[PDB]
RNA sequence: GUAAAGCGCACGCAGGCGGUUUGUUAAGUCAGAUGUGAAAUCCCCGGGCUCAACCUGGGAACUGCAUCUGAUACUGGCAAGCUUGAGUCUCGUAGAGGGGGGUAGAAUUCCAGGUGUAGCGGUGAAAUGCGUAGAGAUCUGGAGGAAUACCGGUGGCGAAGGCGGCCCCCUGGACGAAGACUGACGCUCAGGUGCGAAAGCGUGGGGAGCAAACAGGAUUAGAUACCCUGGUAGUCCACGCCGUAAACGAUGUCGACUUGGAGGUUGUGCCCUUGAGGCGUGGCUUCCGGAGCUAACGCGUUAAGUCGACCGCCUGGGGAGUAC
């Protein structure tokens, strides 16, 4: 059963950009928006629109440069039951600084880049390379 | 979309899930390659062909199916142009250093009999040259005059001339051919989406590119 | 399983009013009837375990029903497990 | 999956994990500060013994614990919900799902009698055996036990083990759909509890066919076998026990994603349905195969692909699943 929302997001585009799918649908919710505005952010998907009144459903539309999909590389991180916390001096760099992480701050949810510098640290997420 | 109207679609329903993003729709079992994107396609790829064929590009026409061998080798001779309409040999391209040589003989042997040298020796003898001369006509006689791998390749079907386009990718060789449902574009770099059959439907085309090709050349 | 009748009789005595056949008492109720209505179906035979399977299952489930409504009104749960007098 | 490794299968306590919205809290989390973390080691910068080892000044570190002040995204607690998870109801659908009780036809064997006469039976041949006390064959009547040809399938149902004639009684689950209702009531599960093929065990029945043991005949160098002639347990039933199997898909359960092709079974919607029908669309199920995965064979939307939650298990061969 669905014990892990976020999971399936990340998986949906992995999936979807292996599939070279036009873009991805599946049930909005909050914190699954917070990060695709990261992901926005920076360039790793086109655009994103969550439909439905009662019923949020967040389209991702993915994005492929060249012979090639955008996202080459998306993991969870911080998954249930092995929650992972890091200090701001303490922050991972995906593919050494090339890529981001997706990490949650008091301030919300930010690129590990960003939130490096905004002295404070998180809850990571993920890893979008 | 003028004569163009003249081909449709291919193939029932084996297709390919590859050639959906050029198809338009299927009545009676079987898909439709939609031209909305077929005759666009043409041109920008027609293009490109003259495009080189400009510096007397060597250009190399396939089609060994028999419906359309005959039309593709008379097209290809409208020029400079290259054809190969019976089975394409392993290694005419990617082992062209071996396989030339069996072209030599075709031309060593069209001498005996081109000239007088030939009426000299027995009849088994001289016969036994006449019927290999035949085949060498049939798969280096349209190419025995390319000494060197073509700046181009363009064949009319893909799967059935599945091996020609393999050797030529591998060699960087641009691959120009037509495709439809059952047929695999990831191979050939410039799809055509259109019958594979249909005298109709090959001599169209055929026609087409070695237009652009004589034009081509100044 | 249950007859029609016995079915929508019990839907009113702890239906939360009727047409409604989701709420939490009704199928503790519900339940409670088959299983002891079984209790003679079993009580006999005996060696009819694949249905003692459907058995348990309604057993387990009620269990979780009214460990549930416990959670969400202990009042409810209370009344409702007298008038079908279980917990021993 | 086949190398070591998925418990034979379920239900489920503890435990681990938890769809979605708002508010609230601030416990985990984060930020800052204050204590404390002995000195010496270590490291950095720099000194002193001719250098070095060695010695030494300052800093960094001591990744920890406590408290104080905040931050509130995420996880947690509380409140109010929400409906897509799960469940209930209604009405339908298919089925060798289970327990109990009847019952039918075919056949085998046995008993009795008629007809009938010298073989039958068996094998590669044989022989044991059965026959003139009349077999076999054939016909008639009777007794009894076990299993249900055809349908039958690439089929169906079940947690697994497994479940086939027909009828009734009692009873479990699954699926579809117009919907109606509940409102996260869920997923997994150590220990625990239950279900477990065949063989085997106890008590009491039953006993036709088949058949461990056993006894003959044969083959063979021998033949404690394969074959033939017989035949006990058992196989059948009731109740209790045993709990194992190549208990095998050799593949744990739950959920989400990822090209396609051909077919089966069952529900349902649309279509002059005027039709066999055609088109959709759920459930379960065969074979083929793409990407990808794999040591390879292969698997491949019913994954061994791509992921998340929980559990079980492996750590070279023999000794040994043996000893205690
Ligand atoms: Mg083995
Ligand atoms: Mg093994
Ligand atoms: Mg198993
Ligand atoms: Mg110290
Ligand atoms: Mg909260
Ligand atoms: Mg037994
Ligand atoms: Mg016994
Ligand atoms: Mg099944
Ligand atoms: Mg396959």
């Amino acid at each position: 059963s669905m014990q892990d929302p976020i999971a399936d997001m990340l998986t949906r585009i992995r999936n979807g950009q292996a599939a070279n799918k036009a873009a991805v649908t599946m049930p909005s919710s909050k914190l699954k928006v917070a990060i695709a505005n990261v992901l926005k952010e920076e360039g790793f998907i086109e655009d994103f629109k969550v439909e439905g009144d009662t019923k949020p459903e967040l389209e991702l539309t993915l994005k492929y440069f060249q012979g090639k999909a955008v996202v080459e590389s998306i993991q969870r991180v911080s998954r249930p039951g092995l929650r992972i916390y890091k200090r701001k001096d303490e922050l991972p760099k995906v593919m050494a600084g090339l890529g981001i992480a997706v990490v949650s701050t008091s301030k919300g949810v930010m690129t590990d880049r960003a939130a490096r510098q905004a002295g404070l640290g998180g809850e990571i997420i993920c890893y979008v390379a | 979309m003028l004569k163009a109207g003249v081909h449709f679609g291919h193939q029932t329903r084996y297709w390919n899930p590859k050639m959906k993003p050029f198809i338009f729709g299927a009545r009676n079992k079987v898909h439709i390659i939609n031209l909305e994107k077929t005759v666009p396609m043409f041109n920008e790829a027609l293009a490109e062909l003259n495009k080189i064929a400009s510096r007397k590009g060597k250009i190399l026409f396939v089609g060994t199916k028999r419906a359309a061998s005959e039309a593709v080798k008379d097209a290809a001779l409208s020029c400079d142009q290259f054809f190969v309409n019976h089975r394409w040999l392993g290694g005419m391209l990617t082992n062209w250093k071996t396989v030339r040589q069996s072209i030599k003989r075709l031309k060593d042997l069209e001498t005996q009999s081109q000239d007088g040298t030939f009426d000299k020796l027995t009849k088994k003898e001289a016969l036994m040259r006449t019927r290999e001369l035949e085949k060498l006509e049939n798969s280096l006689g349209g190419i025995k005059d390319m000494g060197g791998l073509p700046d181009a390749l363009f064949v009319i079907d893909a799967d059935h001339e599945h091996i020609a386009i393999k050797e030529a990718n591998n060699l960087g060789i641009p691959v120009f051919a037509i495709v439809d449902t059952n047929s695999d574009p990831d191979g050939v770099d410039f799809v055509i989406p259109g019958n594979d059959d249909a005298i109709r439907a090959v001599t169209l085309y055929l026609g087409a590119v070695a237009a652009t090709v004589r034009e081509g050349r100044s | 399983s249950l007859s029609t009748e016995a079915t929508a009789k019990i839907v009113s005595e702890f239906g939360r009013d009727a047409n409604d056949t989701g709420s939490t008492e009704v199928q503790v109720a519900l339940l409670t009837a088959q299983i002891n209505h079984l209790q003679g179906h079993f009580a006999e035979h005996k060696k009819d375990h694949h249905s003692r399977r459907g058995l348990l299952r309604m057993v387990s489930q009620r269990r979780k029903l009214l460990d549930y409504l416990k959670r969400k009104d202990v009042a409810r749960y209370t009344q409702l497990i007298e008038r079908l007098g279980l917990r021993r």
